[PDB]
């Protein structure tokens, strides 16, 4: 039943800088939280038990904060190792325990624009059966953008890639799906591009024969 | 070192039975309390189950009625009978110990298990300067990655993570960059045991 | 069992001003409600009972 | 004769936030220097004696800086309790002590804007030559709204609540005090509100009831 | 424990003789300097006068000539005898201690008191969805606040600090909510012993 509220889903900040993540509660619960740490590529673990006491082994450079309806996870120094995702859980009431929707922590840089490429499908997939388009934008900071499509000016779910630390930008990839063979059915598929510092092509599409 | 173990996950028809299995290592197993919390692809962690030194068992509201955790104080093993599957059960189980004090807290992690909850079954998918890629569906999880050239060519290859389908399959869209002042996209599946490739050009 | 019910059960659904924990209330014969609480008896524009 | 020049008037700031208080002095005082802390529903008490000791009791986010023409009183984490007023005051001419002008600490949230609301009184005060009319600012977030009063399109004291404790915003009261005759001789009343969020409310014309 | 009593303080004529007290418990009260320091409405605090343990006195200068700082070293019994007050004088007295060191810092500090100097006295106020509620004219200085409907009300109520008059009187606002899609605001002036209540229905 008790529901709780944490920082937004991202939260973007460079090497040293101090990040102060934000976790309120529906009720006052007192000190009844903690805080966990889960990297994408291995199993969480804790960082704050109790809101007040700190686990073995977590550097010093983190701190926990706050209590009763909310509570503050303040760290100091940002390393390498601790840009990941975290959690706040309540603690109040025993078997009902709920976990917040998450905090990401990505490294900030420049606003990096997506180098937007758009490929059709091959032969292949014409001698298959239902084709698609896909669009790219790759090496992108600004994750925020999303990928649309439309018909001569059946969307399928995008993917996104983790961080590249070579670039620290994401990339992107989003597809339409059509029925058998419909790439010859219509002249015109228009990929919806939108991006921070981009002019955002609301219909990028190809130019058939 | 300390570390938990963790079986059972996998692929299950919609509502038929399924046993878990966690096997600590470690400490005293007798005298902690283990907990089981789930994480749903692209969701957060949520508590599943939860039983405590003196064999009481706790659940949650939408897992109460269908699942039973069970625990034995010898060979350190911890179970999770799970019946009535569905498809919105599909997460990330991990198994957790609950540490020494009086509030419930997860000192201890272990690796976790994926357990998925689909009708459909394995199908072999199909493969479909300047940057291309060859977009690949009717996948299914597998334990490899994509590869270019037919194999050779895996530095400057990216693959975007898959997604479902329709027909309980996924796909990948899987780009790549050569120089055009070309090469055979291998996709190999282990599941499938058979790779298939095919080739794009700019 | 009971099909035809319509008592041996009641609630309160006033006096919502304090209401400190695990303080009960059993006086329920007449209180104040309307213009006029009907010279201390039930009835309309004095439904103060629960 | 010895001056003190504390920050401005009002700091705003979260939970969890770094506070940096600055004080300066007329001239060179040395380590002559105290602060104090002082909620306005109880006594005030002090913090820092000398600039650099902390008095005993006083949580370790606390820490008195500077020396000899300039003192910052910095706050690591921001907590409920340390939402008050404070002063500095300087103890090198002990004869002549002086203490700062003070520093509000408010919690920082998004702007609210003031519900705008007027309502003439009962026929009570009508009845005496002496009439008013009030102009109500509810619930908004800053404290500097400037409210003023216009006769056909007298001034008065305005009155000004302390910041909530659930929503964190202020409340205003003014009001026009019409000496004797004032009220038969003039029937159009306009009351001035200037606050951020309104479009220039400069005119808000009012009638006599 | 260890607290400061203060006692003596109210309104008086301007010019008039008047004699605050402050009374230490828990420490050594013969050992420690006390210090005087006032705080107008709307203003900060401002060192008025102070007394050493040597039984030496220091004012302010605003506050020399007028003001008579003593102290008992028995009965840990501090005052403060002032005369010819003046209307600018009204302010928050407070009774303070000065801590051990090289320097003056009031290391504890009293329950405070109000002395307030003004020809005045106390005079009868006169009491005048939506949101709405009842004018307060010819007020004066009050211990108890303002309630609506003898403070049953759940709803939104309000109450803004007094406001100065020419005549030396106070002035006070309410406000409340009512549905608009009735209740009595109760000023229950203390030392007029005479409430006076008024109603804001629709």
């Amino acid at each position: 039943d008790i529901q709780m509220t944490q920082s937004p889903s991202s939260l973007s900040a460079s090497l040293g800088d101090r990040v102060t993540i934000t976790c309120r509660a529906s009720q006052t619960i007192g000190r009844f939280l903690n805080w966990y740490q889960q990297k994408p590529g291995k199993a969480p673990k804790l960082l704050i038990y109790g809101a007040s006491s700190l686990q073995i082994g977590v550097p010093s450079r983190f701190s926990g904060s706050g209590s009763g309806t909310d509570f503050t996870l303040t760290i100091s120094s940002l390393q390498p190792e601790d840009f990941a995702t975290y959690y706040c859980q309540q603690s109040y009431s025993m078997p009902p325990v709920t976990f917040g929707q998450g905090t990401r922590l990505e490294i900030k840089r420049t606003v990096a624009a997506p180098s937007v490429f758009i490929f059709p499908p091959s032969d292949e997939q014409l001698k298959s059966g239902t084709a698609s388009v896909v669009c790219l934008l790759n090496n992108f900071y600004p994750r925020e953008a999303k990928v649309q499509w439309k018909v001569d000016n059946g969307n399928s779910q995008e993917s996104v890639t983790e961080q590249d630390s070579k670039d620290s930008t994401y990339s992107l990839s989003s597809t339409l799906t059509l029925s058998k063979a419909d790439y010859e059915k219509h002249k015109v598929y228009a990929c919806e591009v939108t991006h921070q510092g981009l002019s955002s092509p609301v219909t990028k599409s190809f130019n058939r024969g | 070192e300390v570390q938990l173990a963790e079986s059972g996950g996998g692929l299950v028809q919609p509502g038929g039975s399924l046993r878990l299995s966690c096997a600590a290592s470690g400490f005293t197993f007798s005298t902690y309390d283990m907990h089981w919390v789930r994480q749903v692809t692209g969701n957060g962690l949520e508590w599943v189950s939860t039983i405590g030194t003196g064999g009481d068992t706790y659940y949650s509201d939408s897992v109460k009625g269908r699942f039973t955790v069970s625990r034995e104080n010898a060979k350190n093993a911890l179970f999770l009978q799970i019946n009535g599957l569905r498809a919105g059960d599909t997460a990330v189980y991990y198994c957790a110990r609950g540490g020494s004090g009086q509030f419930w807290y997860f000192d201890l992690w272990g690796r976790g298990t994926l357990v998925t909850v689909s009708s459909a079954s394995t199908k072999g998918p199909s493969v479909f300067t300047a940057a291309l890629g060859c977009l690949v569906k009717d996948y299914f999880p597998e334990p490899v990655t994509v590869s270019w050239n037919s194999g050779a060519l895996t530095s400057g290859v990216h693959t975007f993570p898959a997604v479902l389908q329709s027909s309980g399959l996924y796909s990948l869209s899987s780009v790549v960059t050569v120089p055009s002042s070309t090469y055979i996209c291998n996709v190999n599946h282990k599941p499938s045991n058979t790779k298939v490739d095919k080739r794009v050009e700019p | 069992s009971k099909p035809s019910g319509n008592y041996n059960y009641l609630y309160r659904l006033l006096r919502k001003s304090k209401l400190k924990p695990f303080e009960r209330d059993i006086s329920t014969e007449i209180y104040q409600a309307g213009n006029k609480p009907c010279n201390g008896v039930a009835g309309p524009n004095c439904y103060s009972p629960l």
